[PDB]
DNA sequence: GGGGGGGGGGGGGGGGGGGGGGGGGGGGGGGGGGGGGGGGGGGGGGGGGGGGGGGGGGGGGGGGGGGGGGGGGGGGGGGGG
DNA sequence: CCCCCCCCCCCCCCCCCCCCCCCCCCCCCCCCCCCCCCCCCCCCCCCCCCCCCCCCCCCCCCCCCCCCCCCCCCCCCCCCCCCCCCCCCCCCCCCCCCCCCCCCCCCCCCCCCCCCCCCCCCCCCCCCCCCCCCCCCCCCCCCCCCCCCCCCCCCCCCCCCC
């Protein structure tokens, strides 16, 4: 029976988290503009994946997005994932 | 000086220390709750009233960090090809044009 | 000599409604036929995967529809779906 | 007789599409009555969309027949078709384009 | 009564694999007697190859259980397995590596 | 019903043969389970088309072999083909 | 004269031009040849595997088309 | 005698225009046919080829190399050059996932 | 600035490979109607899992400052298309 | 006669001697929770065994089309001269990394209720199958027509050089 409005959660991918991801990817020095670029690239990636996952969910007339929905959506886009299904 | 110059690693030394560290570990590098809200927010803007199995969200996080990390390796190759050690937005864009993506 | 089915005459008919005075070369028709075969394959394939994910055996127009939403980019999908609902309707209402 | 296709108001072969769907099936599976209709309308629509743009590409060249080059021009030139059709179009070539920094003499 | 697996000298389930092939059939599709046998052998062999290498890695790390990190070192580490397995392995991190020009 | 098929007991058997004193975490077994399903879907898929292209309706051990030569990298293919062959020959030697 | 050298500088230079390339280093020619050899090995290997399976001795356009599709390099205009 | 010379880069731009305008094949045919047959000979002997098969292989190869030259050029330009070099082809194949 | 030499463009033209229009066929689709069988939707039903709410505490995050580093720019040279 | 004998110029090259506080790192150690691990049935599930089709192979027949050749036609390779371009170095400022400090929001642990979803069970609208009728599309053969595309002529514009 209540609420809470989600806004600007992309800023939750913080500068330290982006730096950690770059370190694992072997990056040594990061310019100041990389952070807003990474956020934009992550938003698009998730939009494309969430869009397909939610399409499988609705098709099945469910209201719950399942790990399988995500796994089939990742597969359709050529990004197979092992560890939940594939 | 008295207690002389407080020790200071040169720029780059801690950064290399960091690559060695994160490259040998496997944990998720993005905080969990904030990544869950980002997921709920994008989902909601497509269809309201959706619920999520907690493992569905974990699957999106693993996929996302695996996608970003591989994109930073390619971006790092574009910076070095240009004789720099600093990755820039143009390096990320070059990597995605060649990968055949866009946005 | 065994018959090779093709979509050529149907591609030509659609061509005529679209540019009544335009033609199409042989090499171009071969390309269109490859294009039509390719799209039907991607669509039936997704639609049967949809059916299987949902423990079902029938490929209904509803699977064809979700498959189109998964395969086509925004506008193309908007109109295509629209063209699909419109053919089914006109066909459902008949003798 | 009428015919499924005529009955649906389409040029694409509903009967044939149906038959084909019965073969892209799960061992012992079935095909809905209208599924072929829907599929046929989707293929008809995309075929029309490409012929329409390929057809314009050839008229703007003052020629009567659509060629592979015209199909390549129409497809790479539209954001949505370009995205949907990744296949190589034999005989189509590329869209003309020279990077600004190679074009020059500069001043 | 000898199972078809036992009859073929395999650990992987022939009867089940035969069942799964019959249902991905395609209408009037038939599945030959030996198709499932050959399939169970390819599957058991690939599985054996991946475990052999993951197990070597869990061992050079003085540890008993194979983890996703071991599966990932084993796969990225072998040219052919790396080529065959493009999937993302959740929890596997990456192979340590730093470009010479960054050191 | 509710019972879901898994390849885990079979993966354990194989692990015991190659590394008798080695265990596998559940996360790791999950990955192996996905890996096996993935490879099987890929082989059956190639075998089907292969059969299709040749106007054949039966998927035999011959289609599976060609599927395997198309899917595996050079050396993995040779060893897999020889293990496939060995198991067919033995199987038919009992009937 | 080795066959791969039948793919000549002039032909390689024309492909680059269609690729919008303006100036070419001298080492590019051998590199392009290696790249083409690898591309052709990957595709012919798959085409010939389809041929043998069909028990023929003639590689057909369809065998090449199915080989290209398998590799994510779908080609339109030659059947299929 | 007749002293007329175009500046380095002028004919080159003319070629880019001419070749992006056209659609014909650019590798001479027999040489390509020979290369194909030789590569095939290592996978199976006494092989024959439909004519349409050799043609499909040539259309696929040229579309592939042309597209590889486009990415290669992007890498040279990224490094502030206008001359493509082997390291640009390499960077481009590496990112495409082809590795070699 | 001009010439000097080229390429390029525009409009027009012609033959020929390509395309088309025709007739003819026939095994094979296509459609029909009737009968029978089967996939599935609803309708509970029960159980399982997902938000949600609570509280406690420390690691993560942010901001700030400073300095070292690194990128960009410019010039020049020999060398390579 | 250019190369040869100078000429000085950056370029390196030992040489001096520690560091040194983190930075791992590696061994040890110990709770802990999850991973097995029996039990416990049990619906599943895979094997067998006739009984009945059946599709595929295989030899044969057919016959376009592949290779090969000859005659005719064309792209390639070339050595050379030139100039720009890539590379290298130097210079400089800005920017980003290291460190510090303070803070707080993410995490962790619990539970709990309610949604919602799956599973089963019931029912039935819907699809398939079948035979018959029919139309029918791909093919062959044909064969008149035609859009194209290379070519030509004339003119204009651009580029390079002077």
């Amino acid at each position: 029976r209540h609420r809470k409005v989600l806004r600007d959660n992309i800023q939750g991918i913080t500068k330290p988290a982006i730096r950690r991801l770059a370190r694992r990817g072997g990056v040594k020095r990061i310019s100041g503009l990389i952070y807003e670029e990474t956020r934009g690239v992550l938003k698009v990636f998730l939009e494309n994946v969430i869009r397909d996952a939610v399409t499988y969910t609705e098709h099945a007339k469910r209201k719950t997005v399942t790990a399988m929905d995500v796994v089939y959506a990742l597969k359709r886009q050529g990004r197979t994932l092992y560890g939940f299904g594939g | 000086g008295g207690v002389k110059k407080p020790h200071r690693y040169r720029p780059g030394t801690v950064a290399l220390r960091e690559i060695r560290r994160y490259q040998k570990s496997t944990e998720l590098l993005i905080r969990k709750l904030p990544f869950q809200r980002l997921v709920r927010e994008i989902a909601q803007d497509f269809k309201t009233d959706l619920r999520f199995q907690s493992s569905a969200v974990m699957a999106l996080q693993e996929a996302s960090e695996a996608y970003l990390v591989a994109l930073f390796e390619d971006t790092n190759l574009c910076a070095i090809h240009a004789k720099r050690v600093t990755i820039m937005p143009k390096d990320i864009q070059l990597a995605r044009r060649i990968r055949g993506e866009r946005a | 000599k065994t018959r090779k089915e093709s979509y050529a005459i149907y591609v030509y008919k659609v061509l005529k409604q679209v540019h009544p005075d335009t033609g199409i070369s042989s090499k171009a028709m071969s390309i269109m036929n490859s294009f039509v075969n390719d799209v039907f394959e991607r669509i039936a394939g997704e639609a049967s995967r949809l059916a299987h994910y949902n423990k079902r055996s029938t490929i209904t127009s509803r699977e064809i529809q979700t498959a189109v939403r998964l395969l086509l980019p925004g506008e193309l999908a908007k109109h295509a779906v629209s063209e699909g609902t419109k053919a089914v309707t006109k066909y459902t209402s008949a003798k | 007789a009428v015919s499924r296709s005529q009955r649906a108001g389409l040029q694409f072969p509903v009967g044939r599409i149906h038959r084909h769907l019965k073969s892209r099936t799960t061992s012992h599976g079935r095909v809905g009555a209208t599924a072929a209709v829907y599929s046929a309308a989707i293929l008809e629509y995309l075929t029309a969309e490409v012929l329409e743009l390929a057809g314009n590409a050839s008229k703007d060249l003052k020629v009567k027949r659509i060629t592979p080059r015209h199909l390549q021009l129409a497809i790479r030139g539209d954001e949505e078709l370009d995205s949907l059709i990744k296949a190589t179009i034999a005989g189509g070539g590329v869209i003309p384009h020279i990077h600004k920094s190679l074009i020059g003499k500069k001043g």
